[PDB]
Parts: C-alpha cells; sequence; structure tokens
C-alpha cells in the first residue's frame, strides 16, 4: 500500500519552570517508531522500535545530535516569536511542526511537507513544489524572508525528496510485518433500547490498522450523515484502533437501516445489519 | 530520520 | 488566545468481560494548548501508576493522549476518566459504559 513518515514537533515555553520543552515523535503511518524529549531523565529511556534498535548505536547517534540541534533552533524561534507578536515574557506559548514525506505502493514519492503552527495556528508552510512558503501574517513573513535568504527551502527538499524517502523505505523493509499489514475491522452491531418508541443501533469496528476507515449508516440505501453520532478513531493500546457510528432507529424499523464498512484490511467491503 | 533544523524562525 | 477544549473518551481495549483482564483507557483529544491532567477513577478514588502515550497532535495541530490502566472489569466496580484543562471551568468525568 502506500505509506508516510511524519515527524510531530511540539516546543513549549514555561516561564519560571526552565527551558522550554521540545518532544519530536517519528511516525510511519499510525505506528510511532521513535521519540526524544528534551525531559528526557535517561536517553536510554526515550521510547524506540524494535526495527530502530537495530540501525545501531551510529544511527542513535546521529539523530540524538539532530535533537538536540533541533532543540536550540525552536527554543530561540520560540523567542523570536514572542517578539513578532509583541508578546509578553509571562506566558506559555507552543510552536509545533510536521514534516515528511508520502511514499505510494511503489516507494516514489507523492509529497513531501514542512509546515508549522504557533499558538495551535497555522504559520508557514513549505509549499507543495517544496521551493516556495506561504506565509500566514506579517510574523510568519518576517520568517519567510529569514529562510529565502538562507535558502532553507533547498535544504528540506533534498531532505523530503531524498533523505525521508530512503528511510521510510528502508524502515518499511525492516518493520514489514507490522507496517506493511493491514489489520481488518472486526464488526457487529448493538441494539439499545431508549424508550417503548425507538432505540440506537450501534455499528462497532475494532481491532483495525491503520486508522484510516469509513463507517456509515443508512435508511433504504440513503446515508445517514445528518442523523448519525459518529465518534473519533480512538487507539485501543495494542497498536490498532476503534470506531462507532449509531443512529436512533423508530421501534421495528430496524431492518431498514444498513451499516457500510470500509479499510484497507478488508478483501470487499462490508455491509451489516442488526441480527436479533 | 531526523530533519534538520539549522535556520532560526 | 485561542483555545480547544478536549474531546473525552472512556473505553477498553478488548470486549468487557467481568472477571477477565483487560485495559481502561481514557483517550483525550482535539485540545490545546498542552497542558492537561487526566485521572483514571475507580469508584470514585484515583486509580496509581496510570501509563501515557507521548505527546502527540492531529493534523489540525489538536493534541491527543491516551491514558490507560490494566483493570478486571465486574459487574459493581464503577470506572470513569476525570479531566483537568485550562478550557474547563471545573474538572469534567466521563464514566465508562461498556456500551460506548
Amino acid at each position: 500500500g502506500s505509506h508516510s513518515m511524519r515527524y510531530f514537533d511540539t516546543a513549549m515555553s514555561r516561564p519560571g519552570r526552565g527551558e522550554p520543552r521540545f518532544i519530536s515523535v517519528g511516525y510511519v503511518d499510525d505506528t510511532q517508531f521513535v521519540r526524544f524529549d528534551s525531559d528526557a531523565a535517561s536517553p536510554r529511556e526515550e521510547p524506540r522500535a524494535p526495527w530502530i534498535e537495530q540501525e545501531g548505536p551510529e544511527y542513535w547517534d546521529r539523530n540524538t545530535q539532530i535533537f538536540k540541534t533541533n532543540t536550540q533552533t525552536d527554543r530561540e524561534s520560540l523567542r523570536n516569536l514572542r517578539g513578532y507578536y509583541n508578546q509578553s515574557e509571562a506566558g506559555s506559548h507552543t510552536l509545533q511542526s510536521m514534516y515528511g514525506c508520502d511514499v505510494g505502493p511503489d516507494g516514489r514519492l507523492l509529497r513531501g511537507h514542512n509546515q508549522y503552527a504557533y499558538d495551535g495556528k497555522d504559520y508557514i508552510a513549505l509549499n507543495e513544489d517544496l521551493r516556495s512558503w506561504t506565509a500566514a501574517d506579517t510574523a510568519a513573513q518576517i520568517t519567510q524572508r529569514k529562510w529565502e535568504a538562507a535558502r532553507v527551502a533547498e535544504q528540506d527538499r533534498a531532505y523530503l525528496e531524498g533523505t525521508c524517502v530512503e528511510w521510510l523505505r528502508r524502515y518499511l523493509e525492516n518493520g514489514k510485518d507490522t507496517l506493511e499489514r493491514a489489520d481488518p475491522p472486526k464488526t457487529h452491531v448493538t441494539h439499545h433500547p431508549i424508550s417503548d418508541h425507538e432505540a440506537t443501533l450501534r455499528c462497532w469496528a475494532l481491532g483495525f490498522y491503520p486508522a484510516e476507515i469509513t463507517l456509515t449508516w443508512q435508511r433504504d440505501g440513503e446515508d445517514q450523515t445528518q442523523d448519525t453520532e459518529l465518534v473519533e478513531t480512538r487507539p485501543a493500546g495494542d497498536r490498532t484502533f476503534q470506531k462507532w457510528a449509531a443512529v436512533v432507529v423508530p421501534s421495528g424499523e430496524e431492518q431498514r437501516y444498513t451499516c457500510h464498512v470500509q479499510h484497507e484490511g478488508l478483501p470487499k467491503p462490508l455491509t451489516l445489519r442488526w441480527e436479533p | 530520520e531526523l530533519n534538520r533544523k539549522m535556520i532560526y524562525m | 488566545m485561542i483555545q480547544r477544549t478536549p474531546k473525552i473518551q472512556v473505553y477498553s481495549r478488548h470486549p468487557a468481560e467481568n472477571g477477565k483482564s483487560n485495559f481502561l483507557n481514557c483517550y483525550v483529544s482535539g485540545f490545546h494548548p498542552s497542558d492537561i491532567e487526566v485521572d483514571l477513577l475507580k469508584n470514585g478514588e484515583r486509580i496509581e501508576k496510570v501509563e501515557h502515550s507521548d505527546l502527540s497532535f492531529s493534523k489540525d495541530w489538536s493534541f491527543y493522549l491516551l491514558y490507560y490502566t490494566e483493570f478486571t472489569p465486574t459487574e459493581k466496580d464503577e470506572y470513569a476518566c476525570r479531566v483537568n484543562h485550562v478550557t474547563l471551568s471545573q474538572p469534567k468525568i466521563v464514566k465508562w459504559d461498556r456500551d460506548m
């Protein structure tokens, strides 16, 4: 199938409680494979996938050094952004970034990503061309100027097209038994009386990987989008995910309702009904 | 593999 | 600044069966900023040594964490998740309902 690698970085200032915490977490699809945390008591702890451990101390030493430099850079960037927004030194602020690459089944680049948010708001992003920037406001235009002057996009392009793709391919090979395995949802429908007059039908999907899934209810073959309660897909803790979708149905009309499930691990999409 | 952040924003 | 209040779901890793060891989960998501306090409760009391995932976030920048503890469900024991966040005037409690 297709795959992605993405790092999710968070720098958080905490005036009066030390230097800003910096955490960088790496994922292949929905699998976390590395974590670096400036608050780590012992580097012996920062968790990593078994297939990362096999890369040895050279890989770990190089990545640890990159993380340490990234910590310094984002801390300074936090300082600069506080200034760009005329903010007091007293408040806590957050700088986040996401970067990485999407590849197809053939392992070829689909597109790259490198973008940033400040206090939860989009700030600057590398465009799909991997050459130009989109700045959200006059503050981010300053960052854009600095990054154009230093040719940062060219470095990021080289990473996204080269390093990112090559390492994603390597991780997929080393972790193939998990990373290239899609686990289909285990599905069933439950029935929950509300009153004499109506009941909830809940369609369940359990144990699936990756997280992407489509779960819908139809009534007489018509999508019930507005009438469906659909919970966010949620992690089970064993790598897999769960989701449900529910509709309120008049007593006696249950068989007019069908649940539809689509997921990468299914050879065929499912159609389910309440089975009393 | 981490990307190198070098230039302050 | 603009803040986002957490969504909360409380649920088990495997289908609940009284007497069978399982994991109780509280998934908090959609929140900003990242500082948050989450407790799992048994009959109203804080469970000790609960573990959690590493801070990450979704593509809309909102944070999520999974808090979890091993437990053996019974017919009588009540479980819940109590969450505090800057967006909340008081702690929000969500009960574990095995049907959800």
